[PDB]
RNA sequence: AGGGGAUCGAAGAUGAUCAGAUACCGUCGUAGUCUUAACCAUAAACUAUGCCGACUAGGGAUCGGGUGGUGUUUUUUUAAUGACCCACUCGGCACCUUACGAGAAAUCAAAGUCUUUGGGUUCUGGGGGGAGUAUGGUCGCAAGGCUGAAACUUAAAGGAAUUG
């Protein structure tokens, strides 16, 4: 087991919150790799592109590598992390730990129709890194993922089974292609639709309820 | 968020801000929540009870937050003779 | 300067404001009712006044016009309504 | 010159509001931002609205409930076939499920539901969401 | 809806008068303009105490309100006052940050000077606004003495003064770590006066 | 020239902080200390880490030196900071204001004691 | 802004801006220009017949650096002279 | 890529101002421009000072001052380092030193 | 070469051009 | 074309300079520079940033105008036209801070309100060359201006920023 530093990970490890939502709910800083590791097992991390990058010495020249990967499972919950480190593996480690404090919800949705567990977004969403924005559209089912490869990977993660991208930019770099449709799906949820229209109390942030097995030990 | 049958299908609903009326989303680390205290007769606070309060990233960034709230405290109650509506 | 009230504005800001910038444009000028030295007779004149109004006989100077509210003549009297 | 006034309404609503202020001052009143207005605010997407006489054309107060990310117009108001609806709801619309595209038919202003209903159609005025 | 007794209590406001929280600065900065009542002429521009008080009432209530007093922080880098947080902090849970900040205290979980507050407060929102920024990066809310100069970016809650040096910024401290001991905690007989000295929360010399 | 390096320093600045009541004045006692309460692979390098170390000493007992605290510092910090006034707000009997934050005590509802100017 | 027309009877004012621009394309230009019948030595046409004048090596551009093995043709339809490459290994053994 | 905003020295809303000539150089440079440090001299400076006012009639005199206001082009101010150059932020103060 | 002085360089060019068509009459 | 011609000063003449030095530097000096009448219509003619209208943010300096100052200062009502201070408000030449936003970035209160893509309207651009060339037309006394191709050639050219 890991030794939790953060008064997050207290209430982890001990057992007191067993899903995610409850963190992102009240926005929490999750900044401890092993705290996502638990609240979501079997998390499946694909690396998507390892290339090296190149400054200058006081003379002659610098090597490292910098990774990119994506670490979502089916249901909705994603993240995207670029790490560049010395070693290729180890950029690829250090990418899925930032990979992994980066995760994120998502809102999905239906098409026309609300039969049958959502298979699509809720609302069109779009995203940018700079000069590349990456645009979501709520495809009907068996229509698939429509998009590049690269994202369709990303979205697959993302527990996306049905949907239709548009993308305006500089689309051969990469890391600024999956960093804009990151932003894409990572909006959908603040995105306010009728459905949220609901009051609702303001649900009471267990970070003061276990405040006692909270601080420090 | 409904479903076919009536049955709720959503994995959470997020929380308006309580000045805007807009969503607080998973990433938005910059908003606050705040903790009111309620009393019993002649002070002296209750623990486990609170009034609550939620400004997101951009109202407090945006410099209505002390504003915001003295806007938002006096309609449950909680000061009179300090916010005023008109200018 | 968040939520306010613009249907209820206070007249402590509206009224250092602007003619045409009150919730609805205000003329800002009034109207005197005005004497010679000398005579009872009342003159309406206007609070800014363009030209140089005469009380009638004996051809007086009630004001000179300015570039704004006329300036008056060494003395006489002055009602706002 | 101002040459469509209830674009220059929708706007300042929808600025306002993305902004996060609560009210908005609309100059000057079109009997068709009154009712584009209305069916906004029936809707939902705002609050209550009072008009204002000068002796002008008159001014508007709208109160915005947050909840509202666009409202908008379409000029030129294209004329608009009934089939040529679905293809427009389908363009500036979120998604299938909510959303408005409020046209102006002969029978007057309404969303493009409202108008399935009936049967009827006309000029695309703006869109409201 | 508060009872009777927290208004005001007006052998406080002369204390307040006495230590001349009511002189604000000689410049507005509208988000605090409701704090004002008028401006007297030759430059200063006098606070409502009244609203200075209901603040601190607000202030104190949501200070107790955090379950657990250890991590409250109060800040002050200010030579003016940095004393009176010290004061406090020993008078309530409230882990004081007296001095040099040390950045990346809230983030930077390895840094010797890490934490995870629900609630920070702080003297003077311009000098200390290095841990203001950081408060937005962790979600912690934020209380502060803002006077009328004095930034009102990211701080929720805050108590007008005039923080000019000296007496204000202790005698609020001193006046909110009574009013937190009153609330709450073991205090009691509201209307009893403290025998703690204000003059405690001085910065002193030589 | 005759400048320390950070080995030393750091070495010595974390002494004290441990170390200060059972630490002197005295280098040549302090390095006989260095030699118990430490572990240092050469002669010379114990003899510089003393050196600064009652160096640092000779300011700490002439007054609070900024780098460390320790225990016996932070005590009396705790004790030296305590002094109240007999009485101060006394005043001298009402209170001086000129007008107008005095008009705020007749807009507030209350009556105090009014001395204007 | 938007700087173009969007008025409901601007149709003219439109259509016709982008006939203008079009020309401006280099595809859509060479379609008007007939560039093809006329600019062209094959006639607009996909192959062309024509008789070897004499056997042409040509050196190669940079950086490379070998002998290429052309021709120079006469076309028959045309009479326009011509030069062309002969590909693989040898070939030029195969046309004289 | 516009390395000012004053793109060399204010104009900000007219047409022309008419040039000056260099008091080094004769380059032509616009008034807007051209780097001018009014330089006021003693009379006499150095240790002149003390026995001039020595050999001099009158009591105790009073001394005269030479005024001259010198207009400087960039290459030679630059040259002559009436001004060096700055940072990218350096650049940005106005303050007189 | 600069730009200037490529366009004195056709400017030369178009007058000898303008002279030799000339003869043609 | 006349009038003018102080100065500066293309062409040029020279003295120096350099391997050379048709130059930079020095002395002289034609046209020019100045004007009147008539042409010419190009400039990095630049803010390299269309015009009209609305909307979204703080901050002090300032130019002009108006309103309120039982504010101030100089005379002989220490009252009167002035100037100064202070608060408000239009309309200006700029400036500062913040990024609410935007952008490839540099940066930008617009270069924002743009894939949540439409207030009106004018102009231009569509890889680099070839080339503002050729040709026709037109205007000019001319130098030239305006209009303005194609064949062919080529994988880069370019922007901003980074490290060297
Ligand atoms: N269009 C001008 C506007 O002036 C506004 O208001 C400015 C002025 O009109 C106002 O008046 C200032 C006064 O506050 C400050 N304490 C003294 C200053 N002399 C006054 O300014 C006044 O006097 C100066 C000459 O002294 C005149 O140039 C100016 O026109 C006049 N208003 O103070 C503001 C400056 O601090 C706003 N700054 C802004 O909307 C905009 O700049
Ligand atoms: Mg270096
Ligand atoms: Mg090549
Ligand atoms: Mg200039
Ligand atoms: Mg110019
Ligand atoms: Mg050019
Ligand atoms: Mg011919
Ligand atoms: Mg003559
Ligand atoms: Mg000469
Ligand atoms: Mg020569
Ligand atoms: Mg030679
Ligand atoms: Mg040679
Ligand atoms: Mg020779
Ligand atoms: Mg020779
Ligand atoms: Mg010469
Ligand atoms: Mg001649
Ligand atoms: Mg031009
Ligand atoms: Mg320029
Ligand atoms: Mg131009
Ligand atoms: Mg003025
Ligand atoms: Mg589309
Ligand atoms: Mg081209
Ligand atoms: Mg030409
Ligand atoms: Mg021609
Ligand atoms: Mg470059
Ligand atoms: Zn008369
Ligand atoms: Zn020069």
């Amino acid at each position: 087991g890991w030794v939790p530093v953060t008064k997050l990970g207290r209430l982890v490890k001990a057992g007191k919150i067993t899903t995610i939502e409850e963190i992102f709910l009240h926005s929490l800083p999750v900044k401890e790799f092993q705290i996502i590791d638990t609240l979501l097992p079997g998390l499946q991390d694909e690396v998507m592109n390892i290339k090296p990058v190149q400054k200058q010495t006081r003379a002659g020249q610098r090597t490292r590598f910098k990774a990119v990967v994506v670490v979502g499972d089916s249901n909705g919950h994603v993240g995207l992390g670029i790490k560049t480190a010395k070693e290729v593996a180890g950029a690829i480690r250090a990418g899925i730990i930032i990979a992994k404090l980066s995760v994120i919800p998502i809102r999905r949705g239906y098409w026309g129709t609300n039969l049958g567990q959502p298979h699509s977004l809720a609302t069109k969403t779009t995203g940018k890194c700079g000069s590349v924005t990456v645009r979501l559209i709520p495809a009907p089912r068996g229509s698939g993922i429509v998009a590049s490869p690269a994202v369709k990977k990303l979205l697959q993660l993302a527990g996306v089974e049905d949907v239709y991208t548009q993308s305006n930019g500089k689309t051969r770099t990469l890391e600024n292609t999956l960093k804009a449709a990151f932003v894409a799906i990572g909006n959908t949820y603040g995105f306010l639709t009728p459905n949220l229209w609901a009051e609702q109390p303001l649900p009471v942030s267990p970070l003061d309820i276990y405040s006692d097995e909270a601080s420090a030990q | 968020m409904e479903n076919d049958k009536g049955q709720l299908v959503e994995l959470y609903v997020p929380r308006k801000c309580s000045a805007t009326n807009r969503i607080i989303k998973a990433d938005d680390h910059a908003s606050v929540q705040i903790n009111v205290a309620k009393v019993d007769e002649e002070g002296r606070a209750i623990p486990g009870e609170y009034v609550t309060y939620a400004l997101s990233g951009y109202v407090r960034s945006r410099g209505e937050s002390d504003d915001s709230l003295n806007r938002l405290a006096q309609n449950d109650g909680l000061l009179k003779n300090v916010w005023s509506y008109s200018r | 300067v968040l939520v306010q009230d613009l249907l209820h504005p206070t007249a402590a800001s509206e009224a250092r404001k602007h003619k045409l910038k009150t919730l609805v444009q205000g003329p800002r000028s009034y109207f005197l009712d005005v004497k010679c030295p000398g005579c009872l007779n009342i003159t309406t004149v206007f609070s800014h006044a363009q030209t140089a109004v005469t009380c009638e006989s004996c051809s007086t100077i009630l004001c000179t016009p300015t570039g704004g509210k006329a300036k008056l003549s060494e003395g006489t009297s002055f009602r706002r309504k | 010159t101002r040459s469509s006034v209830l674009a220059d309404a929708l706007n300042a609503i929808n600025n306002a509001e993305k902004t996060g202020k609560r009210q908005v001052l609309i100059r000057p009143s079109s009997k068709v931002i009154i009712k584009f207005l209305q069916v906004m605010q029936k809707h939902g997407y705002i609050g209550e609205f009072e008009y204002i006489d000068d002796h002008r054309s008159g001014k508007i107060v709208v109160q915005l409930n947050g909840r509202l990310n666009k409202c908008g117009v379409i000029s030129p108001r294209f004329n608009v076939k009934i089939g040529d609806i679905e293809k427009w709801t389908a363009n500036l619309l979120p998604a299938r499920q909510f959303g408005y595209v409020i046209l102006t038919t002969s029978a007057g202003i309404m969303d493009h539901e409202e108008a399935r209903r009936k049967h009827v159609s006309g000029k695309i005025l703006g869109f409201v969401y | 809806s508060l009872p009777a007794t927290f208004d005001l209590t007006p052998e406080d406001a002369q204390l307040l008068l006495a230590a001349n929280t009511h002189l604000g600065a000689r410049n507005v900065q509208v988000h605090q303009e409701p704090y004002v009542f008028n401006a007297r002429p030759d430059g200063v521009h006098v606070i409502n105490v009244g609203k200075t008080w209901e603040k601190l009432v607000l202030a104190a209530r949501i200070i107790a309100a955090i379950p657990n007093p250890e991590d409250v922080v109060a800040i002050s880098s200010r030579t003016f006052g940095q004393r009176a947080v010290l004061k406090f902090a020993a008078h309530t849970g409230a882990t004081p940050i007296a001095g040099r900040f040390t950045p990346g205290s809230f983030t930077n979980y390895i840094t010797r000077s890490f934490k995870e507050p629900r609630l920070v407060i702080v003297t003077d929102p311009r000098s200390d606004a290095q841990a203001i920024k950081e408060a937005s990066y962790v979600n912690i809310p934020v209380i502060a003495l803002t006077d009328l100069d004095s930034p009102s970016e990211f701080v929720d809650v805050a108590i007008p003064c005039n923080n000019r040096g000296k007496h204000s910024i202790g005698l609020i401290w001193y006046l909110l770590a009574r009013e937190v001991l009153r609330l709450r905690g073991a205090l009691v007989d509201r209307t009893q006066p403290w025998s703690i000295m204000p003059d405690l929360y001085f910065y002193r010399d030589p | 020239g005759r400048v320390r390096t950070k080995t030393v320093k750091r070495a010595s600045k974390a002494l004290i902080e441990r170390y200060y009541p059972k630490l002197t004045l005295d280098f040549q006692t302090n390095k006989r200390l260095c030699d118990e309460i430490a572990t240092i692979q050469s002669k010379r390098l114990r003899n510089k880490i003393a050196g600064y170390t009652t160096h640092l000493m000779k300011r700490i007992q002439k007054g609070p030196v900024r780098g460390i605290s320790f225990k016996l510092q932070e005590e009396e910090r705790e004790r030296k900071d305590q002094y109240v006034p007999e009485v101060s707000a006394r005043s001298n009997g009402v209170l001086n204001v000129d007008n107008q934050t005095s008009d705020l005590v007749k807009s507030l509802g209350l009556k105090l004691p009014l001395s204007v100017i | 802004g938007k700087g173009k027309p969007r008025g409901l009877n601007s149709a003219r004012k439109l259509r016709v801006h982008r006939r203008n621009n079009r020309w401006a394309e280099n595809n859509y230009k060479k379609r008007l220009l007939g560039t093809a019948f006329k600019s062209s030595p094959f006639g607009g046409s996909s192959h062309a017949k024509g008789i070897v004048l004499e056997k042409l090596g040509i050196e190669s551009k940079q950086p490379n650096s070998a002998i290429r093995k052309c021709v120079r043709v006469q076309l028959i339809k045309n009479g326009k002279k011509v030069t062309a490459f002969v590909p693989n290994d040898g070939c030029l053994n195969f046309v004289d | 890529p516009k390395k000012r905003a004053s793109n060399g020295r204010n104009k900000k809303g007219r047409g022309h101002v008419k040039p000056v000539r260099c008091v080094n150089c004769s380059k032509s440079i616009p008034k807007d421009k051209a780097i001018k440090r009014m330089a006021i001299r003693n009379i006499v400076e150095a240790a002149a000072v003390r026995d001039l006012s020595e050999a001099s009639v009158y009591p105790e005199y009073a001394l005269p001052k030479t005024y001259n206001k010198l207009h400087y082009c960039v290459s030679c101010a630059i040259h002559a380092r009436i001004v060096r150059v700055r940072s990218r932020e350096d650049r940005k103060n106005r303050a007189p030193p | 070469m600069r730009a200037k002085w490529r366009k004195k360089r056709t400017r030369r060019l178009k007058r000898k051009r303008r002279k030799v068509r000339a003869r043609s009459k």
